[PDB]
RNA sequence: UAAGGUGAUAUGAACCGUUAUAACCGGCGAUUUCCGAAUGGGGAAACCCAGUGUGUUUCGACACACUAUCAUUAACUGAAUCCAUAGGUUAAUGAGGCGAACCGGGGGAACUGAAACAUCUAAGUACCCCGAGGAAAAGAAAUCAACCGAGAUUCCCCCAGUAGCGGCGAGCGAACGGGGAGCAGCCCAGAGCCUGAAUCAGUGUGUGUGUUAGUGGAAGCGUCUGGAAAGGCGCGCGAUACAGGGUGACAGCCCCGUACACAAAAAUGCACAUGCUGUGAGCUCGAUGAGUAGGGCGGGACACGUGGUAUCCUGUCUGAAUAUGGGGGGACCAUCCUCCAAGGCUAAAUACUCCUGACUGACCGAUAGUGAACCAGUACCGUGAGGGAAAGGCGAAAAGAAC
RNA sequence: AGGACCGAACCGACUAAUGUUGAAAAAUUAGCGGAUGACUUGUGGCUGGGGGUGAAAGGCCAAUCAAACCGGGAGAUAGCU
RNA sequence: GCUCGCCGGAAGACCAAGGGUUCCUGUCCAACGUUAAUCGGGGCAGGGUGAGUCGACCCCUAAGGCGAGGCCGAAAGGCGUAGUCGAUGGGAAACAGGUUAAUAUUCCUGUACUUGGUGUUACUGCGAAGGGGGGACGGAGAAGGCUAUGUUGGCCGGGCG
RNA sequence: UACGGUGCUGAAGCAACAAAUGCCCUGCUUCCAGGAAAAGCCUCUAAGCAUCAGGUAACAUCAAAUCGUACCCCAAACCG
């Protein structure tokens, strides 16, 4: 799965559809990249998987209000 | 004459044997369906 | 050692099984070879009875 | 220790063999019954601990299947073991 | 609770008896070989082979108690590389497998109808997958109406075969809202005043009453027939008890029972009262969420099909306002009402069964009813998924075959 | 030396005959032939459904196959029987 | 019991898969072997399966399967580097005498040896999950030195019709 | 003892020649299609260690888990 590790964006069910009367499945897949961040509480760099719409959130909110509260129990990152 | 099945408890226990079936989702489901029909044997090699 | 005592080490009830079962149950079935008693249905004399010694070996008091 | 008496729960009633018992049961060689483990090393310890005689030979084997044991059901003797003991100078066990 | 028992084919010896473990049962709580989550590693239906640590001894091989994976918590160690950290080790918690049916999410048809076919219908069915609770799911508004106002959701009868959609075909098919079942709403964006006041769960108890081991409870005799009656007859008597079942042909009066009535080691449901812990009744004043709503483009879910197409999800780019502000009201605009997102949670009225209990059938009776009342999913067929029988009823009693 | 001439073991299908409710789910009897190869073979694996495998017949894929077999939608549909 | 016949590279001997009480004595003759059955792999009992060295295990591992950490996938499932199974391969341990109704490189006899410990005697650097040699791999042909195998003679015992 | 089986004893026990589909052979020689790995084994050193332990030749003496084991077989015991 192409998961945006910084937001939980996953693939979704959906149809292609065009100007045609016959309708066929698509299932929307994300574009998937990596990005590296600094954690001032652990004084180390970490690498996370990122995607469109999701990578737009973290840069806007700030890592000290996103990545600094992202662990649900630890997730070994 | 020759038969398409020749007797072999080694290759029967490899395809249809209890642990061999159990080690696959579908073979473990054959065993679940054996229990649903109530078949007295779950292996015919041992 | 004896049932009037409290919180002794439970491990000594394994020697009770040495005395009361290991030195008894085979001789009970073998004395027939010395011409003695010769009946076979006698194992009730250690069966169900020695289970109470094992229950006391498995006891936590004094361990 | 080495070797402890805690293992000597071994052996059962006398047994019969045409190969020994019918000429040696009172003079040199006897046959006995056992559990599912025949306890090959502890047989001779259990003889030394009960009858104080040294052992010269020990065999146990395993006897298998053998047909019919019921007049209306399936029945067998299945897998079962024995003990065949020969004495060093002892006679009558 | 109880005197006959030690399961049955099964008898006998032996063994408890009848007296403070006889058998039988209720409570809780041990014992639980090997396979099997299987947890050292390997693997094969019941098998195979190691390690860590300690001890013992002819220091010829014994044998405890422990070692999985993932996530988190701590403690020591630690590579490139100092410090560090990956990596290594040790202790702890959480998960693992199983269990009937229901249930959220995911993958997703064809047939069928359109007397023909693709859109539409059929169907988010069928089947497969993931995951989980005693229910799952929903919720008290940037919702719904229409100037009247509603004030959660679900379930039921309806609204309505109407609106709306629709090759303007076949047909799919509402909402508003009524009658009903069933009624708990709150907090964060933030502080004080009030005083621990309302309400609910948990836990030490109490009381009332059930549940899991129970024993008491009224009357029928004679005579005849028959090998034998629960029958005929004489009539007699009980009934808050004429229900099953059992006993040798029809039992209200023979047995287990019924109506009617209690009793308590331990475990435990319902309801009344109470302590404790956690939550905190009431008053008052602030304050109203910016990478996500819009906007272009495209899907999904809407009863609703590309149309003049609102709304809510959602892929992608892009990204906002402050009271002469913002969302919505099914094109769009104004006016106007209503809500104010961009934070989190929710009663069971509903769904269901392996199980527990009560009730019931104008149910069948050995080819019936399940294929299966019977050592049946056995025999038997196929390499395999998967197919698949024959076969019940001597008698009241074993008295069952001597001589 | 040999994709060489004949030829046991080994292999094997071409002709002929017998068999054909059989001994038989393809054999038997006789012969011609393959036998260092582009071969054959013991043992265990790997290739699957419009997919496999094929010096390639839509042949072979456990007797089945212009699309295998079992179980389901399925008691689908039949202006007909 | 005497006699005959056929097979004799099988119609024989040994090993294995696969099956499973079949072995032997002791009896039984309903059913079975499409019969007779006194036989029997049939009925029903009783007896029988003796291993340090044999086949397996050991230790390594090919094809292939599984597969961590890691990756792909809603997911069933799968990729791939360690690791772990696995030989059809590479690696320690017994021969031929005669015995039992039925067993045997399993017994008893004689003789032999590998593994592990301890004692004896002389000489002594042993050692990675690392380094080297080996293990270790095709097809065919042709030299050397032989042995099972077999007869003659020798030698032995028997015979002389 | 039992002509009943069950033991004891015991003659000769050689080389001449041909050699099988078997050895020396994982050979030698030749060839193009140029033909598994690893561990045991032997050997090198690191680590570590000492009249040890390990390494070699010759020996005495004690010990040696577990699986398998009955029977058939080009076939009446496999399968048809």
């Amino acid at each position: 799965s192409r998961v945006c590790q910084v937001t939980g964006k996953r693939p979704v069910t959906g149809n292609n559809r065009s100007h045609a009367l016959n309708a066929t499945k698509r299932r929307f897949l994300p574009n998937l990249h990596s990005h590296r961040f600094w954690v001032e509480s652990e004084k180390r760099f970490v690498t996370l998987r990122v995607s469109a719409k999701g990578m737009r959130v973290i840069d806007k909110k700030g890592i000290d209000t996103v990545l600094a509260e992202l662990r649900a129990r630890g997730e070994k990152y | 004459m020759k038969r398409t099945f020749q007797p072999s408890v080694l290759k029967r226990n490899r395809s249809h044997g209890f642990r061999a079936r159990m080690a696959t989702k579908n073979g473990r489901q054959v065993l679940a369906r054996r229990r649903a029909k109530g078949r007295a044997r779950l292996t015919v090699s041992k | 050692m004896k049932a009037k005592e409290l919180r002794e080490k439970s491990v000594e009830e394994l020697n009770t099984e040495l005395l009361n079962l290991l030195r008894e149950q085979f001789n009970l079935r073998m004395q027939a070879a010395s011409g003695q008693l010769q009946q076979s249905h006698l194992l009730k004399q250690v069966r169900r009875d020695v289970a109470r010694v094992k229950t006391l070996l498995n006891e936590k008091a004094g361990a | 220790m080495i070797r402890e008496e805690r293992l000597l729960k071994v052996l059962r009633a006398p047994h019969v063999s045409e190969k020994a018992s019918t000429a040696m049961e009172k003079s040199n060689t006897i046959v006995l019954k056992v559990a599912k483990d025949a306890t090959k090393a502890e047989i001779k310890a259990a003889v030394q601990k009960l009858f104080e005689v040294e052992v010269e030979v020990v065999n146990t084997l395993v006897v298998k299947g053998k047909v019919k044991r019921h007049g209306q059901r399936i029945g067998r003797r299945s897998d079962w073991k024995k003990a065949y003991v020969t004495l060093k100078e002892g006679q009558n066990l």
